[PDB]
């Protein structure tokens, strides 16, 4: 009854979700077909037989990637008009996912967005699932966050945005359409979790103890992020906590609403074995540097806010048996407006392990959401690649083509430069 | 007669709860269906304090469970002992508090404080004499301190003669469970000083210590936890519910222990408390039950008597005693420590002696100290209130609630009142 | 002795009746097929104000089967209880309303209210000593607000010493079932002003709530709904067929609860109304019975009676139950609510107790409402109306069957005169 | 013994029947030789054995669409009498449907009408199939609307005209047939139900998820019309409605009887699951402009009366929860004179599935029968269609040569342009 849609923007948002609601289905039983051999409802809709259909908007402007989850094992389980394509992506340009291809299409998501929250009698909030590089997952979200904006307004709308490594870039434009598209979802989101390619390229080599992973890997890891973070809602915990608690225990201003996601234990099968994993074991993981998903350091900045969801057999005594030595420790420190910097979250379930994954079978897990400092670095270096492109006025005439001014260029740059003064205000000390 | 309604707000008063309701039904011998199933009268003689008899000899509890989100009512509702309860009584909204004191006292909760009323109306004109409201939450939470505060002030202003005692857990000195919980703390500690009769600070870090060092529970869960809460809460009105030698309600333990209408903020205790293998190590007398109280180590709030006075003190005792054994050990505990008792209240130790043991026990006690000690609790939160505040942060999420920072102003000046005033009767000679 | 016909007009009463026969079937101990198989001789004491005894020791009702349309005819004769009537009674036209009044009451109506009046006087000449007639119909049809306003200017002329009770449904406030239920409630209430001695206002959103809300059905039918009604149809008259400690009739409740003779417009009320679940975790005792009528939750009719005030109160009880304990509440709710009743008609309350219960319950009530409440429910169709025919609109359909403007402009005048007279007795002092 | 005969004028108006006496058959258990292995008794006539006829009269100018009836699957369950012919179209001509070959046979007609008219008992009325576009289905109906207000008068005769389209059509000389044959059933209809091609072209695209759907698809949407609002008759409901009152609640003044048919829902077998369909989804559905049956936009007009017509598994309390939310909704608006703006009508029986169609098995239904301001839009066109192509007398010899006066279409205009203002008059708000 505290239901929860969620919206998928680009190919990287439904290859995420292609791996979610995978995993969904195995944690409450639920067949490929819909059905099952009352905990569900948060993500899934009943119709009038014994089949169970999701809650969810699978949105691309080019079909390929939607063609694959329609011709393939969950044919079955979707609602057909849920999944919604174009016919040209937006193709990198921002400008084509906001203006030119986004606004044809806009009506037809925002009618099917309409048509599962009137079936909803408790809807919370949404999950767009996007990426900052694409076109389509930059321009058609911006597009989107300011439409159900107006139409909502007080929901509590999570993103999850894959944020663009450093050193590892996938595409030229990048820099482009993230400042363009965080300019944008600034004043409409309420808290976007970043996650980054690079960060988990290193988690499935170290910890996983995979030489070549896929993108397939990396979306199993992200739904078990998505997957602890929704497990208070789906399941009943010890200490529960909801989405309109996340927005509250992890944004101290408006401007900052950037946490980053860190899960904890990735083991395989060889050691799954060989260590116990205590909770005590597993909470050290989260804050060593190593074991984030966003490729920043953290010792290099201050935690504003953690947010600790644990999930399986926890025992909350052992939880402040661990939380108590971190405040201790110097590495991780805090900023000195917050000596209250934690929100734990208990659940009964342990994290389920999909059939073909790369992850153990765990007794208990752990997604640490911290809200740092340290990601003022990730925009510095953005920032530093929107200059060294902007100042040439290099790939302005394919985004000037498509509906945009190139003033507005300047104007997301001024507004970023305003963004990166604030994790600089709010990380130094007070006076007196 | 003298019939209390017990509110639970939250998801931490709704845990809480569903274990007191777990012990009185125990000491009254009620089945999971409701229906009594115990061997003697005295368990019925004053059955109707905390139970509304129904047809069909069955008991239902007089209980209403307050929550914002529908997750913890469901938790009730399926666990044992949910059955009992009139389904009525579940009053729940689906939004969640969202761990806010604006929403749970301002946008949210004011939507569903209605339903409550009326419901507590509902309860209130069943009752013969109406003894008084206990309401069970915390502090760092959002419905138990919005939607649990905002019952109080509605409440108060329609039963004012009545007692509202609060069993509130309050936030911890070394973990913070909450980011916010100087702010959701704060803002309720406004409300609890102009409403309540009594309020118990309880402490999550001290009912660990107590599991660990006292009980050698290594893995203490939650329900753990809530048992030592509701044994001290069944204890506190125990001669309310069974004869006694010397018998007590909430209203002689009020009198008694609030010197000042401010100054009614106590810290809880238990005993006896023993291991499974160290109960046969040790004889169950009148003078262990009052030392195992008296110190530091078994205060259900995180912090120490010894750098405080106690002012007034409420040592609730149960089972078949003798009173000079416990007359003597009071006296006892006063001449050895006459520095960490007030001086200017002689014989500050009242005194309740109850017939009826717990379930199991031969004989135990209740401790209810008044003292200085909790200075130290709300220095420590003002501290962390104006740490928070002077940079202004988390307060969009209440201030585009309806909030201004006036009311966070008087809340923060209330308090430091407060402060000085446990100062002030600490030094005064 | 004191027999009554009863009339069924439109779907919605023969709706209503159909399982209003079946309430009096099963209190009555009568089968499907006619005979008796009770197992009290005091089912038969009175059967005959409701049943004609036929030969061969079979009981038929008393019942007029009235309907425009021969569709609803069929769902009765076919259903349950549908044989154990004369199919002598069963007067139905070809055409149907046309959900019209005029259709009802001037063209289609009159030819067939020769038929009807054939069968009531055939049945008032059965009858030995003739209480009165009852009509269940709607307001915002066309059969039972035509041809059952026609009825009753029929019989009022032929018997006007009796009296003629209705049970109208009336027009909802939010949903509009009939787009010109305006223009046919209102042309029907200009009719029960002259020709009524006592109407009680049924709403189907007020239905709809206690349903809900009440009876937590989360799928109510109509045959839900008519459940509710037919204990309260057969409530009223209880204490005319079975015994009690203080009875009263048909006239009991027309003299107490009518001071002026236009304002005999009700609203009626049940109790104990519990869910499946909730029905073992509540104690059937008249103090209980008595909260559960007088609030606004429980009123058959979509007003609230706290913005207005109860002229006369009819409170009718079933079972075996104590007159102080009645006494004792009756007057509980005029200290309390004091400011809900009248001022100037002191104790306001009509008492009747039955001595025998529904089936399958211990005791029961039946609330008889006549407050200035009511002037709201005008107040709306007076409005609706106005706002109609200020542009004409669905008029031809009415002028175009032998009608004039003059008949809608004396129906709102009426109407407007009725509001005028209950805003002035909530204002007099 | 509610009988009601019905009328099948023009090609339209025979491929209609064709799929609503089909229909009928299989809501009744009927076989196509008239045999069955009480309710039918409002359409169908029983022999002395065990063989019911329809009460048809299957009329058309040209004799190819009758013959196809003739010959087709029900040869056997016609009366051979019924099915009148002629020799040559009317041909899109309302001045050989009215005055050259209308004539000829309209006695033959009226003829085998009171023979129907003698054998029902309760007669209430008639439902006349035709088009506005065809010559037989303009010129003639026109002519036996006349006949039938003479012999009858008083009997509630309903129209369910195929209204044309604004950019789809498929004759050229549709805005002359439309406009003479209004001017001549207003006087004499008294509620014509307008329906149109390319709004079912588009809602057999979009919601039934058809290519290529043909004139025989659109034929069984437009029966579930029918047999939803002849669905009281028929069958035992739990509130009922009769002819008699739908020209009640929909016809507020004697010129404006012009509703438009709305059904839900129209879902395929691969959507008939993936959605639970309440009343309230349902209810929902016909309000949107995307599935009215007229192409016209009801949010650029005003609601004058509504008639949703429930069948199935509708239970009356969410049905009062359905329509209480609409009147909330700022989209809805009604005119200012009607704050009761709803007839409600539930049936218990589900509506059925004709083999080889495209509609799926579903538990509830509506028929929303809207008069509206919006209609007024769709009489702008028609009548602007009308001023060009008179202005220059285009087609006008072809009338004035079959026993028309040129003048006749000036008395039409100035008769239009009068029930042009009438929405106009109503549509307005009232003064003080
Ligand atoms: N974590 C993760 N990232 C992915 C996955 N697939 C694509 N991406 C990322 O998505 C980014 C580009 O966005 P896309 O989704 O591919 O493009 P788009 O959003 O559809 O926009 P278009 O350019 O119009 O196609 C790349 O930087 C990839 O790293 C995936 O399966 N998992
Ligand atoms: N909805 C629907 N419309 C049809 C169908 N068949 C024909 N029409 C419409 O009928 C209109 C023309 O009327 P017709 O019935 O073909 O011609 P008529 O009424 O026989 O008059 P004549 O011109 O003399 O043949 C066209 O605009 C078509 O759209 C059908 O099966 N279903
Ligand atoms: N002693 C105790 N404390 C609890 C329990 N469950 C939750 N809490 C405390 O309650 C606080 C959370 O408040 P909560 O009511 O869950 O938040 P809300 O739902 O927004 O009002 C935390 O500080 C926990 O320490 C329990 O079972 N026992
Ligand atoms: N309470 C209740 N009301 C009903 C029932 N059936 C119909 N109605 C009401 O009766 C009205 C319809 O009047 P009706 O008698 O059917 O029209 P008529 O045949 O033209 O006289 C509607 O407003 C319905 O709300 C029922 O079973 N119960
Ligand atoms: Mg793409
Ligand atoms: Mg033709």
């Amino acid at each position: 009854m505290r239901e929860c849609i969620s919206i998928h923007v680009g190919q990287a948002g439904v290859q995420i979700g292609n791996a979610c609601w995978e995993l969904y289905c195995l944690e409450h039983g639920i067949q490929p077909d819909g059905q099952m051999p009352d905990s569900f409802n948060t993500f899934f809709s009943e119709t009038g037989a014994g089949k169970h259909v999701p809650r969810a908007v699978f949105v691309d402007l080019e079909p390929t990637v939607i063609d694959e989850v329609r011709t393939g094992t969950y044919r079955q389980l979707f609602h057909p008009e849920q999944l919604i394509t174009g016919k040209e992506d937006a193709a990198n340009n921002y400008a084509r996912g906001h203006y030119t291809i986004g606004k044809e299409i806009i009506d037809l998501v925002l009618d099917r967005i309409r048509k599962l929250a009137d079936q909803c009698t408790g809807l919370q909030g949404f999950l767009v699932f996007h990426s900052f590089g694409g076109g389509t997952g930059s321009g058609f979200t911006s597009l989107l966050m300011e439409r159900l904006s107006v139409d909502y307004g007080k929901k509590s709308k999570l993103e999850f945005s894959i944020y663009p490594a450093p050193q590892v870039s996938t595409a030229v434009v990048e820099p482009y359409n993230s400042i363009l598209t965080t300019h944008t979802t600034l004043e409409h989101s309420d808290c976007a979790f970043m996650v980054d390619n690079e960060a988990i390229y290193d988690i499935c080599r170290r910890n996983l103890d995979i030489e070549r992973p896929t993108y397939t890997n990396l979306n199993r890891l992200i739904s078990q992020i998505v997957s602890s973070i929704t497990a208070s809602l789906r399941f009943d915990g010890a200490l529960n906590v909801d989405l309109t608690e996340f927005q509250t225990n992890l944004v101290p201003y408006p401007r900052i609403h950037f946490p980053l996601a860190t899960y904890a234990p990735v083991i395989s099968a060889e050691k799954a074995y060989h260590e116990q994993l205590s909770v005590a074991e597993i909470t050290n993981a989260c804050f060593e540097p190593a074991n984030q998903m966003v490729k920043c350091d953290p010792r290099h900045g201050k935690y504003m806010a953690c947010c600790l969801l644990y999930r399986g057999d926890v025992v909350p005594k052992d939880v402040n048996a661990a939380i108590a030595t971190i405040k201790t420790k110097r590495s991780i420190q805090f900023v000195d407006w917050c000596p209250t910097g934690f929100k734990v979250g208990i659940n009964y379930q342990p994290p389920t392990v999909v059939p073909g994954g790369d992850l153990a079978k765990v007794q208990r897990a752990v997604c640490m959401l911290s809200n740092t400092t340290a990601i003022a670095e990730a925009w510095a270096r953005l920032d530093h690649k929107f200059d060294l492109m902007y100042a040439k006025r290099a790939f302005v005439h394919w985004y000037v083509g498509e509906g945009m001014e190139e003033g507005e260029f300047s104007e997301a740059r001024e507004d970023m430069a305003a963004l990166e003064k604030d994790y600089e205000e709010v990380g130094v000390d007070s006076v007196e | 007669m003298r019939e209390i309604v017990h509110i639970q707000a939250g998801q931490c008063g709704n845990q809480i709860g569903a274990k007191f309701w777990e012990v009185i039904s125990d000491e009254h011998g009620i089945d999971p269906t409701g229906s009594y199933h115990g061997d003697s009268d005295l368990q019925l003689e004053r059955i109707n304090v905390y139970y509304n008899e129904a047809a069909g000899n069955k008991y239902v509890p007089r209980a209403i469970l307050v929550d914002l989100e529908p997750g913890t009512m469901d938790s009730v509702r399926s666990g044992p002992f949910g059955q009992i309860f009139r389904p009525d009584n579940f009053v729940f909204g689906q939004s969640g508090a969202g761990n806010n004191w604006a929403k749970g006292h301002y946008t949210e909760g004011a939507e569903l404080v209605d339903s409550v009323l009326d419901v507590v109306r509902k309860e209130s004109e069943s009752c013969d004499c109406l003894q008084g409201f206990q309401l069970t939450h915390s502090l760092g939470g959002g419905t138990g301190s919005g939607m649990g505060t905002l019952l109080i002030s509605k409440i108060r202003e329609e039963y004012p003669d009545r007692i509202m005692n609060t069993f509130s857990v309050v936030p911890s000195p070394k973990v913070s469970d909450t980011v916010v919980e100087p702010y959701n703390a704060t803002l309720s500690v406004h409300q609890l000083v102009e409403n309540t009769d009594e309020t118990y600070c309880i402490d999550n870090e001290a009912l660990y210590d107590i599991c660990f060092r006292t009980l050698k529970l290594t893995t203490p869960t939650y329900g753990d936890l809530n048992h030592l809460v509701s044994a001290t809460m069944s204890g506190v009105t125990t001669c309310l519910r069974f004869p006694g030698q010397l018998n007590a309600d909430l209203r002689k333990l009020a009198v008694n222990m609030v010197p000042f209408p401010r100054l009614h903020f106590f810290m809880p205790g238990f005993a006896p408390l023993t291991s499974r293998g160290s109960q046969q190590y040790r004889a169950l007398t009148v003078p262990e039950l009052t030392q195992q109280m008296f110190d530091a180590k078994n205060m259900m709030a995180a912090c120490d008597p010894r750098h405080g006075r106690y002012l007034t003190v409420a040592a609730v005792f149960r089972g078949r005693m003798s009173m000079k054994e416990v007359d003597e050990q009071m006296l006892n505990v006063q001449n050895k420590n006459s520095s960490y008792f007030v001086e200017w209240i002689p014989n500050n130790v009242k005194t309740a002696v109850c017939d009826i043991p717990p379930r199991g026990l031969k004989m135990s006690a209740t401790f209810i100290g008044n003292s200085t000690a909790i200075q130290e609790l709300f220095k420590r939160i003002s501290e962390q209130f104006t740490a928070m505040f002077r940079r202004k942060a988390f307060l969009h999420w209440y201030t585009g609630e309806g909030m201004d920072e006036m009311e966070f102003t008087e809340a923060e000046s209330n308090m430091n009142d407060l402060v000085s005033e446990y100062q002030q009767y600490q030094d005064a000679t």
